[PDB]
């Protein structure tokens, strides 16, 4: 809702307007609802950031949210030569503050 | 056009905008774990094969 | 979708005797829980 | 081994019980998969349909239905036969008694046949209790499929008698040497109908669009009839194909179907499997551990599951 | 005493013998641990377990129970290549591409393939398709509330698209087993299930772990077409049949089980009858496979409780003996 | 398992002994199940029949007549192979070696003749004792049948020629058929005799029904039911083949016998009945080419 | 004639005695005419010629 301001930086709305906006180019490229990528095995670092469906689905209570950070499941694997997207079977339990 | 941007970027013209690179790096760390006197229960069963 | 079932632990010691001998399947519509095992079955154990 | 016991009914005879002693290794057809059974369910009196004994094409249809069981052992009050259609799971190889002029070899799939040879005989009678036992003749599937073809065609020659009264043999075979003369006796409408019905039916489904692409090749075959010694042999002297030559038609539906491949598959299913649908397919194949590589006629053939 | 020498087993052994003839607690456990191995070892092929890892997208072990049919779903990746050929040209072979994609869209390759379609999930997908409803839809209510109506609808669109283009649901989906124990994590599942052998003899117990029982319950009073309308006592047999609609109903998918004593060479005949669906006239419908013997006629049971009230038919004792697919016509 | 122990001959070269060591997990066809067998009896020089080394058809005959046994342990001065046909079904898991496509967690591998793929590749010659071993390729039944029909299909076009059959993506993999070069000339020359028995049995089948149907139903329920469901199918095919072809109950019936036999002899050769299944556990579930795969005796 | 067979033999006075047991022919004694040995047939004539 770029009519409003940016919580992190309140004096401005977006830094990159070509990304932070819905149906913006960046959104189209990295958001998972669109999934251009999905055919390919390689991880997308940005798939974590653009994905309201994923960003929203979580809960808000920091009580938990800090303990599930200590043991997050990484979106990647350390077992490939190029860093892939974490496949379906198996867990990682990374830490992952981001 | 994406064909134009090919001829530019390869040949070293700045095509009027710029990117922000994102990459996800993974580290093997070393941890310390404190724990209290009884933090768990941990019941034990009976073996079999 | 089913009643909690029959107690095999209780009935190991019965509190009484049924004095008749009949085929209970005919009276099937009279009971809350009816199971019929022919010569033994797994759930009993 | 899920053996099925068969209770000699009673009655019986000093001489009749000695006849059953030598029936071990022979085959029985039981009309169920059972544990308790009566002796009379196996007898040829059970093969009798309403009022009538099936002919020798009727039996094949009766042996189509029910289950072949090879007798393993015979006890005073029961007969033990393990139903090959199911209980074939033995570590080693149940004994089949070769009853036939023929000889098994090693690896020959064995399909059964009603008794069909002139010197064949094979009916057994037990006077104490009215019943009999015809034991099927085991036989290599190459030979058992040649026979069924003979019985089918002979019953079909007869449906419509036109041409004079002297027809070809079709009643006589050869396996190795040894002329084998089939029994020509009766043909029954219903028994020949179904055998004709399923023959006609399946040879139709084996014809497809891509088949016409193959019929183009008949003139090409006869070009090979004559310049190779094989391909010369392939074409039997009495070959309709030879008389059939005495073409693409465009009509290709978009060009990406591959009708050749599809025509093979279609033919292979329906027409390829005709011995099996006309007769009962092999469920056993001779195997001999001792390394004896044939089975003499009258001997016991060690037999293992399906080819 | 006489009833246990036979039950605890010596006599057969004796005949064999004659022929030849003419930290303290841990210590206790080690001694006992050893005894168990020796006894198991001294004792001693009626069982086979297949094990596989898949996702929970399709299938799903937890929703299902102790006795269940799991079917394999071979070549997901393949199918589009297959659709182009073996399909007459006027079949719009691009239908599957999207449909499998559509099925997948509803819900990549990664490291856990989605194999293992459950029997359940087919009954619901074709529930509205085959001609019965709400005994069939009761199964559909089971899956939407446990296993998504999207995936059911996407997968139904795939079944329609497959039966459309001459790539059938069979020549896909072979039998896998009886579902012994799943062991799932997150979106992952490791499914143990019986390759072949008898079911009732596996993890056993009341239930193998604490929920309930074991059975090979057909799951439909809608499935469990019980042949032998006219029958004699005999070992019953279990087959798997797919019935299809080729424009009579627009590529109908019927999936159910037949239980009667006929050896496959006799099932093709009885499958020719009992179907007025033969008026396709390209060619082909009704494939069948034998799940395995039920070497006792009697356990077919009439019940309706599972998971929702479902018609559930219980089959007492089964010896899965799978076999191959035969449909030529 | 009933192991049968094949006896390696007298002194073999050290590079040959290492050739055999690499043959564990390969399928052998053993002529008889005798516990003691020679190596020459197994070697491909023992498939000679008519004075020649057998073609792909002559092989497929033999593969249906002898017993395949997987090699379990190769020992100097023995080979221990456990026949696939013997014992109870679903037991005696013995490891195979995958060759070509994956062999997923099931599917009943068929052992089809080697020439269907790189011909001499897999000949595995032993020069010291002057013999050779051609191991069949373990392919799944749906794919094995698709291939063997795919090649005889390509074989006929070649018979007289003036859409590529040879791509054949199997599952994820697109399995290349053609090795180009003259391998096709070597592949096509060995399928030469299988193609003909196929061409013959078709052309001889149609012309025999196309003559019989009009020379039957003209002599009851036969007539009505026949022409009933054959509408625009059998009869249409009759007019069309009789259009581009020529037209005797007595030769008819005696040729219907000889065809009916030859036909089912090809259905036996063909259809590559599965020897084994794959049932894994605590295993990958897909056996990558060249990797030992679990396997059990009946489909 | 052939010599593949003759070639397929050995000439080893070392070996010449042990394949003697092996027979350079393929028939069986239960046929009517001596035939070509069927596949089921296995053999150990002494085959001098």
């Amino acid at each position: 809702d770029h009519g409003q301001s940016d919580p992190a930086r309140p004096f401005a709305a977006t830094a990159n307007p070509w990304a932070s906006q819905r149906f913006s180019y960046g959104d189209l490229l990295y958001n998972g609802a669109y999934h251009l990528n999905g055919a390919s095995p390689v991880l997308s670092p940005c798939f974590k950031f653009f994905t309201a469906a994923d960003i929203t689905a979580k809960h808000r209570c920091l009580e938990r949210l800090i303990v599930e950070t200590g043991s997050a499941v990484s979106t990647a694997t350390a077992a490939s030569d190029v860093q892939f997207k974490r496949p379906p079977g198996c867990r990682e339990l990374v830490e992952d503050p981001c | 056009s994406p064909v134009a941007l090919y001829h530019q970027l390869k040949t070293g013209l700045h095509p009027g905008f710029g990117f922000t690179v994102v990459r996800q790096d993974r580290f093997v760390t070393e941890n310390v774990l404190f724990s209290e006197r009884a933090s768990e229960a941990y019941f034990l069963g009976q073996l079999q094969v | 979708r089913d009643p909690p079932g029959y107690r095999y632990a209780a009935a190991m010691v019965p509190t009484g005797s049924i004095l008749s001998t009949i085929e209970v399947a005919s009276h099937r519509r009279l009971f809350d829980f009816f199971a019929r095992v022919r010569s033994d079955e797994n759930s009993l154990y | 081994c899920f053996e099925a016991d068969i209770a000699i009914p009673s009655g019986i005879s000093r001489p009749d019980a000695a006849a059953l002693q030598r029936c071990e290794g022979r085959v029985v057809f039981l009309p169920t998969i059972r544990r308790q059974l009566a002796l009379a369910d196996v007898a040829h009196e059970s093969f009798v349909s309403g009022g009538v004994s099936p002919d020798t094409l009727g039996l094949l249809l009766a042996y189509r239905r029910r289950f072949p069981a090879v007798i393993t052992r015979v006890l005073p009050t029961r007969i033990v036969a393990c139903p090959v259609d199911l209980g074939l799971t033995h570590a080693g190889t149940v004994n089949l008694r070769n009853t036939s002029p023929v000889d098994l070899c090693n690896g020959d799939p064995v399909s059964l046949v009603p008794p069909v040879f002139e010197g064949q005989a094979t009916d057994v009678r037990l006077e104490s209790l009215d019943l009999t036992l015809r034991f099927p003749v085991p036989l290599p599937t190459p030979l058992a499929r040649e026979i069924v073809a003979r019985l089918v065609a002979r019953g079909i020659r007869d449906l419509n008698p036109r041409t004079p009264g002297e027809l070809p043999d079709l009643n006589v075979l050869y396996y190795n040497g040894a002329r084998l003369s089939l029994v020509a006796d009766v043909q029954q409408l219903a028994s020949v109908n179904t055998e004709l019905r399923s023959l006609v039916l399946n040879m139709v489904y084996s014809i497809t669009e891509g088949t016409t692409l193959i019929l183009t090749l008949i003139p090409r075959l006869l070009a090979l009839s004559a310049q190779d010694g094989y391909v010369n042999a392939l074409l039997q002297m009495q070959s309709v194909t030879r008389e059939a030559a005495q073409a693409p038609m465009l009509m290709q539906d978009g060009e990406r179907r591959l009708p050749l491949y599809e025509a093979l598959v279609a033919w292979l299913a329906h027409a390829g499997q005709l011995g099996d649908i006309l007769a009962l397919a092999p469920a056993v194949r001779v195997c001999t551990f001792d390394g004896a590589a044939v089975v003499q006629s009258g001997d016991m053939a060690p037999v293992i599951r399906y080819p | 005493t006489a009833p246990m020498a036979w039950a605890e087993s010596p006599r057969e052994l004796a005949g064999h013998a004659p022929l030849r003839r003419v930290t303290r607690a841990t210590r206790d456990d080690t001694e006992q641990a050893v005894d168990k191995i020796l006894r198991g070892a001294r004792r001693a092929p009626r069982y086979h377990l297949t094990r596989q890892v898949t996702l929970t997208d399709l299938c799903q072990p937890n929703a299902e129970r102790a006795g269940a049919l799991l079917l394999a779903l071979r070549h997901p990746t393949d199918l589009p290549h297959l659709a182009r050929h073996r399909a007459p040209p006027g079949r719009q072979t691009e239908r599957l591409a999207e449909a499998w994609g559509q099925l997948l869209e509803a819900s990549e390759s990664g490291c856990a393939r989605a194999g293992l379609v459950s029997f359940n999930f087919l009954v619901a997908a074709c529930t509205a398709a085959y001609d019965a409803r709400d005994a069939a839809e009761a199964v559909r209510a089971h899956i939407t509330t446990n296993y998504a109506g999207a995936r059911l609808d996407r997968f139904s669109e795939c079944l329609r698209a497959m039966v459309h283009t001459h790539v059938f649901p069979h020549e896909v989906m072979r039998f896998f087993g009886g579902l012994v124990s799943w062991v799932t994590q997150d979106e992952l599942a490791s499914v143990t299930a019986v390759c072949s052998g008898p079911q009732e003899a596996t993890h056993t117990g009341h239930p193998g772990r604490p929920c309930s029982a074991v059975t090979i319950p057909a799951c439909a009073f809608v499935d469990l077409d019980a042949e032998l309308c006219l029958g004699g006592p005999g070992a019953a047999f279990l087959y798997l049949v797919f019935t299809y609609r080729q424009c009579r109903d627009q590529e109908l998918c019927c999936v159910y089980v037949v239980k009667s004593q006929l050896p496959p060479r006799g099932l093709e005949a009885a499958l020719e009858r009992l179907f007025g669906r033969l008026r396709i006239t390209t060619c082909t419908y009704a494939a069948f496979a034998e799940l395995g013997v039920m070497p006792d006629d009697s356990p077919r049971c009439l019940h309706r409780t599972e998971r929702v009230g479902v018609p559930v038919v219980i089959l007492e004792g089964v010896v899965w003996r799978p076999g191959g697919w035969r449909a030529c016509a």
